[PDB]
DNA sequence: CGATGTATATATCTGACACGTGCCTGGAGACTAGGGAGTAATCCCCTTGGCGGTTAAAACGCGGGGGACAGCGCGTACGTGCGTTTAAGCGGTGCTAGAGCTGTCTACGACCAATTGAGCGGCCTC
DNA sequence: GAGGCCGCTCAATTGGTCGTAGACAGCTCTAGCACCGCTTAAACGCACGTACGCGCTGTCCCCCGCGTTTTAACCGCCAAGGGGATTACTCCCTAGTCTCCAGGCACGTGTCAGATATATACATCG
């Protein structure tokens, strides 16, 4: 048995090495279509527009988790918690 | 050497909203800089909307879209109906 | 042949003729249509009237009769839509809103 | 109800790329709401650029300009 | 007669949040401005209003930075602001 | 060595306006450095606008434009 | 037909690394970077003229926009390349 | 009539001075464009392109690769402290992130 | 229950604001020209819908020990107050550096036209 | 998957004209700089007391890791028609011009809203 958190370092190294998209494409596409249905019915989406959205959203979330982790280290914790996200978003002005 | 200002028209509006009240020249200067700021924002975005469609003129559709991209929430809804009520009066008065 | 202003025909206080001139000379496009300055003037007048109505009520609450920059800062920062539009802006002599974190007050 | 398509393992991989070692179980529901609001603003702007062009298909350039409006340029899709 | 620690601090907070006055001494600030500018060009002259614009901008920047610093102090279960709270705020703000 | 003329009392009054109840003794020397960097960047831009005009006198518009390029627009001195 | 910078980026690449090729995705990123920086420079060159009541944009407007936008050492070298190009051009 | 010789080859440039001059004259930036502006802007754009491609080629060779791909452009832009200041708000598709872990997290 | 601080009430006055005059340059009205935009028809790109299947990934239980967090002790660093002292702030005089304006004029950039080769789309191939 | 080669076309070049805006010199009057004397607001220094930050131990639970099931993402192929994109036709809108007259800009005047100094009333803190 690998000790708790030993595998997490390999995971971090792997995912910082690669460049692939990490969310499943189909679920994300159906989320995008469900949102847009509130603004217009019978929209159509180019195949590349959903990819551009997925790249923008994953880059946003990764940067937010960097700020969250700095806020977690400031409180002497290791575990990130919801109050770490709300602080980072509050300083960023969102 | 004459300098143009919005001072007269801000005073005319003030007398309609509050007939008992005056405004100090520092507050008038702040309001004068506010009008020029929001003017530059709207004219900028209208010009970008014009060039994205390879069109040459700026029309009320561009102003309406820039307003709808710029102003939050209910400001957009009431600014649009003020704009269209003004245009429809101007065209019907002939 | 009696001249009558375009602002009076539109029912506006802001100068449609000056706004038209200022669009034409601003290098925004090579052509500007007849309806654009009437719309932009009516929008600018609406936002001016909202600001000044709130500033005047802030002046009345302090039992003053003249608007000063403090009243504009109070008018903007207390409205959740004007504060989002004017978020990057500093107002000279404006100061701040009174605000203390509840953790800091006496037990 | 497609927000449940963004799974716990998927959020974990994004936290891992951001360097996070340990995650409390409440993070997933908070992250879903944050992502939903972020998508809602971009889609609103892209549909506004689509409506102004009188198109019915959302083009990738509409997304590029919607992101540019928020001040976060994306390179790779043109423009 | 003596007040306990922190009561006059709260009185000062309410006083200085109520007022709009500029808080740095004018004449010391004008010299610091002139000392900085002579690294870029010699024999510069300043309009009186240019220094006042600089002073308004500097005070408006510092007050907001201390607000962000105080949220970071409370997050760590403290009431005292520390240099690392300033550095954290500057780093999340993106200026460090 | 004029930076000492931004005195400790003025730093305290500024922290009071920002709601700070208690201040550690090291804060003042850090705050002077943060202020000096902000002044340097703004003055460098203002002087660049003064140079382009071939003026020898720095003016309020040069400062307002230096602040505008940097994202911190100031109302009440110009437009 | 669509205009691009692709052949000029390829020429520069052959100047810096003769043996190395470039993929189409990287070529599109480079084309976007060039398009973005042209507009960033030309916008400030446009503002500088109107502040001084001038009706023309000239080498000094481009030079001052470069000084305003680029960080320090990039700015020093970009100006030293611009002056070299404009004097080689005019004195020919 | 003289044999034509391009303005870019007179200036000693790879970038097209003629098209940069057209884009300045056709973009509503000002009503007049002087002759030196496009030679200056072309020399600047060529310098900035070459500085990026040098570091990207180094990053490609260090992977023992022979083609530049977006990952190498991201590694170049984020490994230079001046380029990262010019391109601090930009995301590159397929670029990923710099390998970086806070030292407190490591054993 | 005492006393310290802030709030509100009264009298005084001085200069910022609000109103009127002169006048000039900017907006308004009537007309002409031409090219930008609206309307309509066709092509054929690529988007949406469907079917099979296999094998990657998500979901559920179990185990356990690493990590959050609560209660406690303690000692030094920051706030409050009084006295000395220093330079900030005000009114004043002098003056000359340089910002802002005027008049002359000539070097520059916009514009038209005729000529031609630099760059684009497409197919082949290692 | 990127590079070598072809046909070809429309964007770039060289040449001459001409209208004007910006370079040059002379003028003036504003306001920025330098110095003096005085008051006294604010800063600086020391003393001292207690609230706060910091480190420590204990505990109990809730994330990480593993094994099996199972589900719907993915690949690949087939249909078909909605829509984006292009071309051709032509009309009505905006640019440019001249005349003329009234709206908005400096300049002057003067008075009452706000700043000030004194009094005291009551709210708060210990």
């Amino acid at each position: 048995r690998y000790r708790p958190g030993t595998v997490a370092l390999r995971e971090i190294r792997r995912y910082q090495k690669s460049t692939e998209l990490l969310i499943r494409k189909l679920p994300f596409q159906r989320l995008v279509r469900e949102i847009a249905q509130d603004f217009k019915t019978d929209l159509r989406f180019q195949s590349s527009a959903v990819m551009a959205l997925q790249e923008a959203c994953e880059a946003y979330l990764v940067g937010l988790f960097e700020d969250t982790n700095l806020c977690a280290i400031h409180a002497k914790r290791v575990t990130i918690m919801p109050k770490d996200i709300q602080l980072a978003r509050r300083i960023r002005g969102e | 050497s004459r300098k143009e200002s919005y001072s007269i028209y801000v005073y005319k509006v003030l007398k309609q909203v509050h007939p008992d009240t005056g405004i100090s020249s520092k507050a008038m200067g702040i309001m004068n800089s506010f009008v020029n700021d929001i003017f530059e924002r709207i004219a900028g975005e209208a010009s970008r909307l014009a060039h994205y469609n390879k069109r040459s003129t700026i029309t009320s559709r561009e102003i309406q879209t820039a307003v709808r991209l710029l102003l939050p929430g209910e400001l957009a809804k009431h600014a649009v109906s003020e704009g269209t009520k003004a245009v429809t009066k101007y065209t019907s008065a002939k | 042949a009696k001249a009558k202003s375009r602002s009076s025909r539109a029912g506006l206080q802001f100068p449609v003729g000056r706004v038209h001139r200022l669009l034409r000379k601003g290098h925004y496009a090579e052509r500007v249509g007849a309806g654009a300055p009437v719309y932009l003037a009516a929008v600018l007048e609406y936002l001016t009237a909202e600001i000044l109505e709130l500033a005047g009520n802030a002046a009345r609450d302090n039992k003053k009769t003249r608007i000063i920059p403090r009243h504009l800062q109070l008018a903007i920062r207390n409205d959740e839509e004007l504060n989002k539009l004017l978020g990057g802006v500093t107002i000279a002599q404006g100061g701040v809103l009174p605000n203390i974190q509840a953790v800091l007050l006496p037990k | 109800d497609n927000i449940q398509g963004i799974t716990k393992p998927a959020i974990r991989r994004l936290a891992r790329r951001g360097g996070v070692k340990r995650i409390s179980g409440l993070i997933y529901e908070e992250t879903r709401g944050v992502l939903k609001v972020f998508l809602e603003n971009v889609i609103r702007d892209a549909v506004t650029y689509t409506e102004h062009a009188k198109r019915k298909t959302v083009t990738a350039m509409d997304v590029v300009y919607a992101l540019k409006r928020q001040g976060r340029t994306l390179y790779g899709f043109g423009g």
